[PDB]
Protein backbone atom coordinates (compact mmCIF):
# COMPACT_ATOMS: atom_id res chain seq x y z
CA UNK A 1 0.00 0.00 0.00
CA UNK A 2 0.92 3.61 -0.35
CA UNK A 3 1.47 5.63 3.23
CA UNK A 4 0.44 9.25 3.59
CA UNK A 5 4.03 10.97 4.44
CA UNK A 6 2.38 11.80 8.73
CA UNK A 7 0.67 8.35 8.20
CA UNK A 8 4.04 6.68 7.63
CA UNK A 9 5.60 8.97 10.08
CA UNK A 10 4.01 7.70 12.60
CA UNK A 11 4.23 4.20 11.82
CA UNK A 12 7.95 4.47 12.07
CA UNK A 13 7.72 6.20 15.40
CA UNK A 14 5.56 3.30 16.59
CA UNK A 15 8.46 1.19 14.90
CA UNK A 16 11.30 2.47 16.97
CA UNK A 17 12.94 4.33 13.78
CA UNK A 18 13.06 7.72 15.99
CA UNK A 19 16.67 8.13 17.27
CA UNK A 20 17.38 4.55 16.32
CA UNK A 21 21.54 4.89 16.58
CA UNK A 22 20.97 8.50 16.33
CA UNK A 23 18.80 8.91 13.46
CA UNK A 24 15.50 11.35 13.81
CA UNK A 25 12.53 10.07 12.51
CA UNK A 26 12.86 13.08 9.47
CA UNK A 27 15.97 10.69 8.27
CA UNK A 28 13.71 8.20 7.94
CA UNK A 29 10.83 9.41 6.09
CA UNK A 30 12.89 11.66 3.86
CA UNK A 31 14.50 8.60 2.60
CA UNK A 32 11.31 6.48 2.33
CA UNK A 33 9.85 9.56 0.49
CA UNK A 34 13.03 9.27 -2.44
CA UNK A 35 13.10 5.72 -2.48
CA UNK A 36 9.48 5.09 -3.18
CA UNK A 37 7.47 8.04 -2.33
CA UNK A 38 5.78 5.80 0.48
CA UNK A 39 4.89 2.68 -1.27
CA UNK A 40 5.36 -0.56 0.26
CA UNK A 41 5.06 -2.77 -3.00
CA UNK A 42 7.40 -0.42 -4.89
CA UNK A 43 9.89 -2.48 -6.64
CA UNK A 44 12.83 -1.47 -9.18
CA UNK A 45 15.24 -4.33 -11.17
CA UNK A 46 18.78 -3.44 -11.64
CA UNK A 47 21.19 -4.68 -14.24
CA UNK A 48 22.31 -7.83 -12.24
CA UNK A 49 19.95 -10.14 -11.30
CA UNK A 50 19.05 -8.51 -7.85
CA UNK A 51 15.71 -6.20 -7.23
CA UNK A 52 15.44 -3.37 -4.93
CA UNK A 53 12.41 -4.24 -2.60
CA UNK A 54 9.64 -2.46 -0.54
CA UNK A 55 8.93 1.07 1.06
CA UNK A 56 13.39 1.71 1.26
CA UNK A 57 14.21 -0.21 -1.22
CA UNK A 58 16.00 -3.03 -0.27
CA UNK A 59 18.73 -4.91 -2.36
CA UNK A 60 18.16 -8.62 -2.79
CA UNK A 61 21.86 -9.05 -3.79
CA UNK A 62 22.84 -8.54 -0.35
CA UNK A 63 19.94 -8.19 2.24
CA UNK A 64 16.95 -10.37 1.49
CA UNK A 65 16.28 -13.82 -0.78
CA UNK A 66 13.65 -13.81 -3.78
CA UNK A 67 14.76 -17.64 -4.09
CA UNK A 68 16.23 -16.20 -7.59
CA UNK A 69 19.13 -13.95 -7.20
CA UNK A 70 22.77 -15.09 -7.79
CA UNK A 71 24.69 -14.56 -4.82
CA UNK A 72 22.34 -14.34 -2.33
CA UNK A 73 23.91 -13.18 1.51
CA UNK A 74 20.21 -12.34 2.40
CA UNK A 75 21.83 -10.38 5.28
CA UNK A 76 18.60 -9.83 6.67
CA UNK A 77 17.61 -13.43 6.72
CA UNK A 78 14.04 -12.87 5.48
CA UNK A 79 12.32 -13.56 2.05
CA UNK A 80 12.21 -10.07 -0.06
CA UNK A 81 8.45 -10.75 -0.28
CA UNK A 82 7.89 -10.15 3.74
CA UNK A 83 9.73 -6.52 2.06
CA UNK A 84 6.51 -5.56 0.12
CA UNK A 85 3.69 -6.31 2.72
CA UNK A 86 1.63 -3.54 4.17
CA UNK A 87 2.81 -4.12 7.42
CA UNK A 88 6.37 -2.35 7.34
CA UNK A 89 7.47 -4.63 10.29
CA UNK A 90 9.99 -6.64 8.50
CA UNK A 91 11.31 -3.04 6.50
CA UNK A 92 12.14 -1.33 9.27
CA UNK A 93 13.83 -4.54 11.34
CA UNK A 94 16.07 -5.07 7.57
CA UNK A 95 16.63 -1.20 7.88
CA UNK A 96 17.67 -1.16 11.26
CA UNK A 97 20.00 -3.77 10.80
CA UNK A 98 21.50 -2.41 7.47
CA UNK A 99 21.85 1.00 9.72
CA UNK A 100 24.15 -1.10 12.29
CA UNK A 101 26.76 -1.37 10.07
CA UNK A 102 29.51 1.56 10.73
CA UNK A 103 27.99 3.54 6.92
CA UNK A 104 24.63 3.92 8.78
CA UNK A 105 22.37 5.45 6.44
CA UNK A 106 24.76 6.20 3.98
CA UNK A 107 23.62 2.58 2.75
CA UNK A 108 21.05 4.47 0.96
CA UNK A 109 21.99 7.00 -1.97
CA UNK A 110 19.07 8.62 -1.94
CA UNK A 111 19.31 9.33 1.55
CA UNK A 112 22.85 10.88 1.07
CA UNK A 113 22.14 13.00 -1.78
CA UNK A 114 18.70 14.18 -0.66
CA UNK A 115 18.12 14.24 3.02
CA UNK A 116 21.52 13.62 4.56
CA UNK A 117 22.87 17.43 6.21
CA UNK A 118 18.97 18.96 5.97
CA UNK A 119 16.70 19.82 7.96
CA UNK A 120 15.05 16.58 8.00
CA UNK A 121 12.70 17.22 10.58
CA UNK A 122 11.06 19.34 7.92
CA UNK A 123 9.51 15.46 6.67
CA UNK A 124 7.52 15.54 10.38
CA UNK A 125 6.89 18.70 11.09
CA UNK A 126 3.23 19.65 10.71
CA UNK A 127 2.30 15.74 11.52
CA UNK A 128 0.34 15.09 14.56
CA UNK A 129 2.11 12.89 16.61
CA UNK B 1 25.29 8.45 28.95
CA UNK B 2 25.23 4.47 28.69
CA UNK B 3 21.79 3.66 28.88
CA UNK B 4 20.49 2.01 31.71
CA UNK B 5 17.97 -1.10 32.24
CA UNK B 6 16.14 -1.35 35.66
CA UNK B 7 14.29 -4.89 36.19
CA UNK B 8 12.03 -5.85 38.86
CA UNK B 9 11.13 -7.28 40.66
CA UNK B 10 14.47 -8.99 41.21
CA UNK B 11 12.95 -12.16 41.75
CA UNK B 12 9.45 -13.85 41.41
CA UNK B 13 8.29 -17.22 43.12
CA UNK B 14 4.97 -18.57 41.39
CA UNK B 15 2.93 -22.11 40.85
CA UNK B 16 3.16 -23.35 37.59
CA UNK B 17 -0.15 -22.22 36.07
CA UNK B 18 0.02 -18.85 37.34
CA UNK B 19 0.32 -15.65 34.81
CA UNK B 20 3.24 -13.34 35.92
CA UNK B 21 4.37 -10.43 34.55
CA UNK B 22 8.10 -9.19 34.68
CA UNK B 23 9.05 -4.92 34.69
CA UNK B 24 11.95 -3.51 32.60
CA UNK B 25 12.24 0.21 32.74
CA UNK B 26 14.95 2.40 30.63
CA UNK B 27 16.80 5.48 31.52
CA UNK B 28 16.06 6.88 28.53
CA UNK B 29 13.75 6.49 25.68
CA UNK B 30 14.20 3.27 23.45
CA UNK B 31 10.91 2.87 21.70
CA UNK B 32 10.89 -0.41 20.76
CA UNK B 33 13.92 -1.38 20.87
CA UNK B 34 13.72 -3.54 24.02
CA UNK B 35 14.30 -7.27 23.67
CA UNK B 36 13.61 -10.22 26.01
CA UNK B 37 16.00 -13.25 26.95
CA UNK B 38 15.53 -16.08 29.02
CA UNK B 39 18.47 -18.20 30.03
CA UNK B 40 18.17 -21.47 32.45
CA UNK B 41 20.58 -22.77 34.75
CA UNK B 42 23.85 -24.50 31.99
CA UNK B 43 22.04 -23.11 29.47
CA UNK B 44 23.30 -20.36 27.21
CA UNK B 45 20.46 -17.44 26.82
CA UNK B 46 17.29 -17.78 24.42
CA UNK B 47 15.49 -14.92 22.70
CA UNK B 48 11.61 -14.91 23.24
CA UNK B 49 10.54 -11.41 22.29
CA UNK B 50 11.99 -9.30 19.47
CA UNK B 51 11.35 -5.11 19.46
CA UNK B 52 9.39 -5.16 22.32
CA UNK B 53 6.47 -7.26 20.98
CA UNK B 54 7.22 -9.15 18.25
CA UNK B 55 6.67 -12.82 18.18
CA UNK B 56 9.18 -15.26 17.61
CA UNK B 57 8.04 -18.00 15.17
CA UNK B 58 8.85 -20.94 17.38
CA UNK B 59 8.64 -19.52 20.74
CA UNK B 60 5.51 -20.85 23.05
CA UNK B 61 2.66 -18.45 22.33
CA UNK B 62 2.08 -17.84 26.26
CA UNK B 63 5.30 -15.50 25.89
CA UNK B 64 4.42 -11.97 24.71
CA UNK B 65 5.83 -8.57 25.64
CA UNK B 66 4.24 -4.54 25.37
CA UNK B 67 5.65 -1.64 26.42
CA UNK B 68 7.31 1.16 24.39
CA UNK B 69 9.59 4.40 25.20
CA UNK B 70 10.89 3.69 28.83
CA UNK B 71 8.69 1.20 30.05
CA UNK B 72 8.50 -2.78 29.38
CA UNK B 73 6.80 -5.98 30.13
CA UNK B 74 7.55 -8.94 29.55
CA UNK B 75 4.36 -11.19 30.30
CA UNK B 76 3.78 -15.38 30.46
CA UNK B 77 0.56 -16.43 30.56
CA UNK B 78 0.43 -19.33 33.00
CA UNK B 79 3.87 -20.45 33.69
CA UNK B 80 4.90 -23.75 32.94
CA UNK B 81 7.28 -26.23 34.71
CA UNK B 82 10.20 -25.45 32.32
CA UNK B 83 10.18 -21.73 32.23
CA UNK B 84 11.88 -20.80 35.31
CA UNK B 85 14.77 -19.52 35.47
CA UNK B 86 16.63 -16.09 34.64
CA UNK B 87 15.18 -13.12 32.25
CA UNK B 88 16.98 -10.62 30.74
CA UNK B 89 16.16 -7.46 28.76
CA UNK B 90 18.52 -5.53 26.54
CA UNK B 91 17.93 -2.63 24.72
CA UNK B 92 19.69 -1.56 20.69
CA UNK B 93 18.59 1.73 20.06
CA UNK B 94 21.80 3.20 21.06
CA UNK B 95 25.15 1.89 21.42
CA UNK B 96 25.98 0.41 23.59
CA UNK B 97 23.94 -2.07 23.73
CA UNK B 98 23.42 -2.88 27.16
CA UNK B 99 21.36 -5.52 29.60
CA UNK B 100 18.72 -5.30 32.37
CA UNK B 101 20.08 -6.81 35.94
CA UNK B 102 17.61 -9.69 35.18
CA UNK B 103 14.92 -11.14 36.95
CA UNK B 104 14.69 -14.44 38.52
CA UNK B 105 11.84 -16.48 38.30
CA UNK B 106 11.79 -19.31 40.54
CA UNK B 107 9.46 -22.28 42.07
CA UNK B 108 6.82 -21.43 44.67
CA UNK B 109 6.69 -23.95 47.45
CA UNK B 110 5.54 -24.55 51.00
CA UNK B 111 7.83 -22.54 53.69
CA UNK B 112 10.69 -24.73 55.25
CA UNK B 113 13.11 -24.26 58.13
CA UNK B 114 16.43 -25.04 57.47
CA UNK B 115 18.31 -27.76 58.93
CA UNK B 116 21.55 -26.33 60.53
CA UNK B 117 25.04 -28.12 61.08
CA UNK B 118 28.20 -26.79 62.17
CA UNK B 119 31.54 -28.79 62.23
CA UNK B 120 34.39 -28.45 63.82
CA UNK B 121 38.09 -27.88 61.90
CA UNK B 122 39.22 -31.71 61.49
CA UNK B 123 42.60 -32.61 63.16
CA UNK B 124 44.19 -33.06 59.56
CA UNK B 125 43.49 -28.88 58.83
CA UNK B 126 44.87 -27.92 62.31
CA UNK B 127 48.04 -29.71 61.48
CA UNK B 128 48.37 -27.90 58.75
CA UNK B 129 47.91 -24.64 60.39
CA UNK B 130 45.06 -23.61 59.26
CA UNK B 131 41.46 -23.92 61.00
CA UNK B 132 38.05 -23.99 59.23
CA UNK B 133 34.42 -23.69 60.88
CA UNK B 134 31.59 -25.10 58.72
CA UNK B 135 27.99 -24.40 59.10
CA UNK B 136 25.73 -25.94 56.59
CA UNK B 137 21.80 -24.83 56.16
CA UNK B 138 20.06 -27.17 54.28
CA UNK B 139 16.34 -27.39 52.74
CA UNK B 140 14.95 -24.09 53.57
CA UNK B 141 11.99 -22.12 51.82
CA UNK B 142 12.06 -19.19 51.24
CA UNK B 143 15.68 -18.31 49.70
CA UNK B 144 16.08 -15.29 51.89
CA UNK B 145 17.87 -15.95 54.92
CA UNK B 146 20.77 -14.38 57.38
CA UNK B 147 23.96 -16.52 58.26
CA UNK B 148 25.54 -14.88 61.64
CA UNK B 149 28.97 -16.15 62.90
CA UNK B 150 30.19 -15.52 66.46
CA UNK B 151 33.19 -16.25 68.53
CA UNK B 152 33.05 -15.48 72.30
CA UNK B 153 29.95 -13.87 72.07
CA UNK B 154 30.95 -11.44 69.35
CA UNK B 155 29.79 -11.24 66.15
CA UNK B 156 32.39 -12.35 63.27
CA UNK B 157 32.88 -10.63 59.84
CA UNK B 158 35.86 -11.43 58.08
CA UNK B 159 37.09 -14.68 57.00
CA UNK B 160 33.51 -15.79 56.43
CA UNK B 161 32.63 -17.42 52.78
CA UNK B 162 30.11 -18.59 51.55
CA UNK B 163 28.10 -20.67 48.75
CA UNK B 164 24.70 -21.10 47.94
CA UNK B 165 22.75 -23.98 46.14
CA UNK B 166 20.56 -23.00 43.24
CA UNK B 167 16.73 -24.19 43.89
CA UNK B 168 16.49 -27.91 44.65
CA UNK B 169 15.48 -29.74 41.64
CA UNK B 170 13.78 -32.63 43.79
CA UNK B 171 12.18 -30.75 46.50
CA UNK B 172 12.15 -27.04 45.35
CA UNK B 173 14.08 -26.01 48.28
CA UNK B 174 17.60 -24.11 48.66
CA UNK B 175 20.63 -25.34 50.58
CA UNK B 176 23.81 -23.00 51.95
CA UNK B 177 27.28 -23.56 53.17
CA UNK B 178 29.07 -21.02 55.04
CA UNK B 179 32.56 -20.86 56.56
CA UNK B 180 34.88 -19.02 58.79
CA UNK B 181 38.41 -19.93 57.94
CA UNK B 182 41.14 -18.79 60.71
CA UNK B 183 44.52 -19.66 61.03
CA UNK B 184 45.16 -22.36 63.87
CA UNK B 185 46.40 -19.84 66.34
CA UNK B 186 43.28 -17.62 66.28
CA UNK B 187 41.10 -21.00 66.54
CA UNK B 188 42.96 -21.94 69.47
CA UNK B 189 42.99 -18.52 71.15
CA UNK B 190 39.16 -18.59 71.42
CA UNK B 191 36.30 -21.13 72.65
CA UNK B 192 32.42 -20.88 71.80
CA UNK B 193 32.39 -20.72 67.77
CA UNK B 194 28.36 -20.43 66.73
CA UNK B 195 26.01 -20.17 63.49
CA UNK B 196 23.66 -18.31 63.98
CA UNK B 197 21.13 -18.46 60.67
CA UNK B 198 17.56 -16.04 60.77
CA UNK B 199 15.16 -17.44 59.02
CA UNK B 200 11.00 -16.30 57.86
CA UNK B 201 9.89 -19.74 59.22
CA UNK B 202 10.98 -18.50 62.67
CA UNK B 203 11.47 -14.96 64.86
CA UNK B 204 13.52 -17.00 66.77
CA UNK B 205 17.02 -17.73 64.98
CA UNK B 206 18.33 -21.37 64.59
CA UNK B 207 21.28 -21.75 66.86
CA UNK B 208 24.58 -24.07 66.29
CA UNK B 209 27.31 -24.05 68.39
CA UNK B 210 30.13 -26.18 70.34
CA UNK B 211 32.77 -24.80 72.99
CA UNK B 212 36.60 -25.93 72.45
CA UNK B 213 36.34 -26.17 76.25
CA UNK B 214 34.26 -29.38 75.52
CA UNK B 215 34.68 -32.09 73.42
CA UNK C 1 20.41 -24.77 11.01
CA UNK C 2 22.82 -22.01 11.66
CA UNK C 3 24.95 -22.89 14.37
CA UNK C 4 28.03 -21.35 16.98
CA UNK C 5 30.70 -22.78 19.01
CA UNK C 6 32.90 -21.02 21.00
CA UNK C 7 36.84 -22.17 22.07
CA UNK C 8 39.78 -21.00 23.34
CA UNK C 9 42.27 -20.79 26.80
CA UNK C 10 40.31 -21.42 29.69
CA UNK C 11 43.18 -20.03 31.60
CA UNK C 12 44.44 -16.05 30.97
CA UNK C 13 47.18 -14.87 33.60
CA UNK C 14 47.00 -11.22 34.02
CA UNK C 15 47.91 -8.88 31.90
CA UNK C 16 48.40 -10.85 28.85
CA UNK C 17 45.43 -11.40 25.91
CA UNK C 18 42.67 -13.31 25.78
CA UNK C 19 41.48 -15.41 22.93
CA UNK C 20 38.33 -16.70 21.82
CA UNK C 21 37.41 -18.87 18.51
CA UNK C 22 33.69 -18.70 17.24
CA UNK C 23 33.22 -21.22 14.35
CA UNK C 24 30.26 -20.62 12.70
CA UNK C 25 28.25 -23.83 10.85
CA UNK C 26 25.14 -23.86 8.54
CA UNK C 27 26.19 -20.72 7.03
CA UNK C 28 28.78 -17.97 5.89
CA UNK C 29 30.51 -15.61 8.54
CA UNK C 30 30.15 -12.84 5.79
CA UNK C 31 26.53 -13.23 5.70
CA UNK C 32 25.66 -12.03 8.87
CA UNK C 33 26.59 -10.05 11.84
CA UNK C 34 28.24 -11.61 14.73
CA UNK C 35 28.48 -10.99 18.35
CA UNK C 36 30.78 -11.48 21.75
CA UNK C 37 28.70 -11.23 24.65
CA UNK C 38 30.36 -11.78 28.45
CA UNK C 39 28.66 -12.84 31.56
CA UNK C 40 30.09 -11.83 34.73
CA UNK C 41 29.80 -13.58 38.26
CA UNK C 42 25.86 -12.11 39.59
CA UNK C 43 24.24 -12.64 36.35
CA UNK C 44 25.70 -9.16 34.86
CA UNK C 45 25.68 -9.20 30.79
CA UNK C 46 27.77 -6.85 28.72
CA UNK C 47 27.51 -6.38 25.11
CA UNK C 48 30.98 -6.71 24.31
CA UNK C 49 30.56 -5.81 20.40
CA UNK C 50 29.91 -6.93 17.08
CA UNK C 51 31.45 -7.40 13.54
CA UNK C 52 29.06 -6.25 10.29
CA UNK C 53 28.88 -8.37 7.47
CA UNK C 54 31.88 -5.98 5.31
CA UNK C 55 34.13 -6.51 8.23
CA UNK C 56 33.60 -3.23 10.49
CA UNK C 57 33.26 -3.13 13.88
CA UNK C 58 31.72 -1.62 17.20
CA UNK C 59 33.03 -2.14 20.93
CA UNK C 60 31.85 -1.21 24.06
CA UNK C 61 33.29 1.90 24.94
CA UNK C 62 34.10 0.85 28.50
CA UNK C 63 35.94 -1.93 26.41
CA UNK C 64 37.29 0.35 23.64
CA UNK C 65 41.20 0.18 23.86
CA UNK C 66 41.54 -3.94 24.74
CA UNK C 67 39.09 -5.21 22.50
CA UNK C 68 39.37 -6.76 18.92
CA UNK C 69 37.14 -8.81 16.92
CA UNK C 70 37.96 -10.06 13.58
CA UNK C 71 37.06 -12.96 11.25
CA UNK C 72 38.38 -15.32 8.89
CA UNK C 73 36.60 -16.22 5.63
CA UNK C 74 38.04 -19.64 4.70
CA UNK C 75 37.82 -20.54 8.38
CA UNK C 76 34.42 -19.26 8.82
CA UNK C 77 34.85 -18.20 12.42
CA UNK C 78 35.06 -14.92 13.93
CA UNK C 79 37.55 -14.03 17.07
CA UNK C 80 37.32 -11.89 19.94
CA UNK C 81 41.01 -10.92 21.39
CA UNK C 82 41.01 -8.66 24.55
CA UNK C 83 44.78 -7.25 26.07
CA UNK C 84 45.61 -6.70 29.35
CA UNK C 85 42.85 -8.65 31.53
CA UNK C 86 42.62 -8.56 35.28
CA UNK C 87 40.61 -10.78 37.50
CA UNK C 88 37.58 -8.95 36.71
CA UNK C 89 37.53 -10.11 32.97
CA UNK C 90 36.76 -14.21 34.50
CA UNK C 91 33.53 -14.70 33.09
CA UNK C 92 31.52 -16.56 30.62
CA UNK C 93 31.34 -15.78 27.42
CA UNK C 94 29.15 -16.18 24.46
CA UNK C 95 29.24 -15.54 20.42
CA UNK C 96 26.11 -14.97 18.68
CA UNK C 97 24.25 -13.50 15.81
CA UNK C 98 23.34 -10.00 15.87
CA UNK C 99 19.97 -10.68 15.54
CA UNK C 100 19.70 -12.88 18.84
CA UNK C 101 18.62 -15.67 17.41
CA UNK C 102 21.91 -18.39 17.91
CA UNK C 103 24.30 -18.52 19.99
CA UNK C 104 27.07 -20.44 21.18
CA UNK C 105 27.05 -23.12 24.67
CA UNK C 106 29.57 -20.33 25.63
CA UNK C 107 32.72 -20.97 27.49
CA UNK C 108 34.50 -19.85 30.94
CA UNK C 109 37.40 -17.88 30.59
CA UNK C 110 39.36 -17.59 34.08
CA UNK C 111 41.44 -14.65 34.54
CA UNK C 112 44.41 -15.61 37.51
CA UNK C 113 48.42 -16.27 38.13
CA UNK C 114 47.67 -19.59 40.34
CA UNK C 115 49.44 -22.41 39.06
CA UNK C 116 47.66 -26.02 39.28
CA UNK C 117 47.25 -27.06 43.03
CA UNK C 118 46.34 -30.21 44.41
CA UNK C 119 43.08 -29.90 47.04
CA UNK C 120 43.51 -30.48 50.34
CA UNK C 121 40.60 -32.55 51.41
CA UNK C 122 38.98 -32.78 55.00
CA UNK C 123 36.21 -34.84 57.02
CA UNK C 124 33.16 -32.98 58.62
CA UNK C 125 32.16 -34.41 61.64
CA UNK C 126 30.25 -33.33 64.34
CA UNK C 127 32.19 -32.23 67.64
CA UNK C 128 33.02 -35.48 69.74
CA UNK C 129 30.95 -37.87 67.61
CA UNK C 130 27.91 -36.12 69.50
CA UNK C 131 25.34 -37.61 67.21
CA UNK C 132 22.08 -36.54 68.34
CA UNK C 133 18.44 -36.91 66.47
CA UNK C 134 17.25 -40.04 64.30
CA UNK C 135 19.59 -38.64 61.33
CA UNK C 136 23.18 -37.21 60.74
CA UNK C 137 24.74 -35.00 58.51
CA UNK C 138 28.54 -35.33 57.96
CA UNK C 139 30.63 -33.52 55.36
CA UNK C 140 33.72 -33.14 53.38
CA UNK C 141 35.88 -29.61 52.79
CA UNK C 142 37.53 -29.18 49.35
CA UNK C 143 40.20 -26.35 49.90
CA UNK C 144 43.45 -24.95 47.82
CA UNK C 145 42.90 -26.43 44.21
CA UNK C 146 42.90 -25.00 41.04
CA UNK C 147 42.27 -25.12 38.46
CA UNK C 148 38.43 -25.78 38.60
CA UNK C 149 36.82 -28.62 38.94
CA UNK C 150 36.94 -31.20 41.08
CA UNK C 151 34.82 -34.30 41.35
CA UNK C 152 33.16 -35.32 44.89
CA UNK C 153 31.27 -38.32 45.32
CA UNK C 154 30.59 -40.11 48.30
CA UNK C 155 31.29 -44.15 49.29
CA UNK C 156 32.37 -44.04 45.39
CA UNK C 157 29.03 -43.72 44.98
CA UNK C 158 27.13 -45.92 46.66
CA UNK C 159 26.07 -42.91 48.52
CA UNK C 160 24.01 -40.73 46.37
CA UNK C 161 20.73 -39.61 47.82
CA UNK C 162 20.17 -36.69 50.80
CA UNK C 163 23.61 -34.74 49.47
CA UNK C 164 24.49 -31.12 48.57
CA UNK C 165 27.72 -30.66 46.68
CA UNK C 166 28.32 -26.54 47.13
CA UNK C 167 29.52 -24.10 44.28
CA UNK C 168 33.01 -23.63 44.70
CA UNK C 169 33.97 -20.14 45.82
CA UNK C 170 37.54 -18.36 45.06
CA UNK C 171 39.74 -18.07 48.42
CA UNK C 172 43.09 -16.25 47.91
CA UNK C 173 43.14 -17.24 44.29
CA UNK C 174 42.69 -20.86 45.62
CA UNK C 175 38.84 -22.63 44.95
CA UNK C 176 37.15 -24.07 48.18
CA UNK C 177 33.57 -26.46 47.52
CA UNK C 178 32.07 -28.60 50.40
CA UNK C 179 29.87 -31.31 50.45
CA UNK C 180 27.33 -32.67 53.02
CA UNK C 181 25.64 -35.47 53.15
CA UNK C 182 22.72 -37.09 55.49
CA UNK C 183 21.95 -40.32 56.52
CA UNK C 184 19.59 -41.89 59.02
CA UNK C 185 21.76 -42.45 62.63
CA UNK C 186 21.68 -45.94 62.03
CA UNK C 187 23.83 -45.89 59.10
CA UNK C 188 26.72 -44.08 60.65
CA UNK C 189 29.19 -44.85 62.33
CA UNK C 190 28.16 -48.09 62.11
CA UNK C 191 28.85 -48.00 58.23
CA UNK C 192 31.97 -46.54 57.00
CA UNK C 193 31.37 -43.10 54.81
CA UNK C 194 33.95 -41.66 52.92
CA UNK C 195 34.28 -38.84 51.36
CA UNK C 196 36.15 -39.52 47.22
CA UNK C 197 38.16 -36.60 45.49
CA UNK C 198 39.30 -36.09 42.31
CA UNK C 199 41.17 -32.92 40.74
CA UNK C 200 42.26 -33.91 36.90
CA UNK C 201 44.33 -31.20 36.41
CA UNK C 202 46.70 -32.40 39.39
CA UNK C 203 46.48 -36.19 38.75
CA UNK C 204 45.22 -36.80 42.39
CA UNK C 205 42.45 -38.73 43.27
CA UNK C 206 41.90 -38.53 47.65
CA UNK C 207 39.66 -40.00 49.67
CA UNK C 208 38.93 -39.24 53.32
CA UNK C 209 37.19 -41.83 55.73
CA UNK C 210 34.82 -39.71 57.77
Amino acid sequence: KVFGRCELAAAMKRHGLDNYRGYSLGNWVCAAKFESNFNTQATNRNTDGSTDYGILQINSRWWCNDGRTPGSRNLCNIPCSALLSSDITASVNCAKKIVSDGNGMNAWVAWRNRCKGTDVQAWIRGCRL
Amino acid sequence: MDIVLTQSPATLSVTPGDSVSLSCRASQSISNNLHWYQQKSHESPRLLIKYASQSISGIPSRFSGSGSGTDFTLSINSVETEDFGMYFCQQSNSWPYTFGGGTKLEIKRADAAPTVSIFPPSSEQLTSGGASVVCFLNNFYPKDINVKWKIDGSERQNGVLNSWTDQDSKDSTYSMSSTLTLTKDEYERHNSYTCEATHKTSTSPIVKSFNRNEC
Amino acid sequence: EVQLQESGPSLVKPSQTLSLTCSVTGDSVTSDVWSWIRKFPGNKLEYMGYISYSGSTYYHPSLKSRISITRDTSKNQYYLQLNSVTTEDTATYYCASWGGDVWGAGTTVTVSSAKTTAPSVYPLAPVCGDTTGSSVTLGCLVKGYFPEPVTLTWNSGSLSSGVHTFPAVLQSDLYTLSSSVTVTSSTWPSQSITCNVAHPASSTKVDKKI
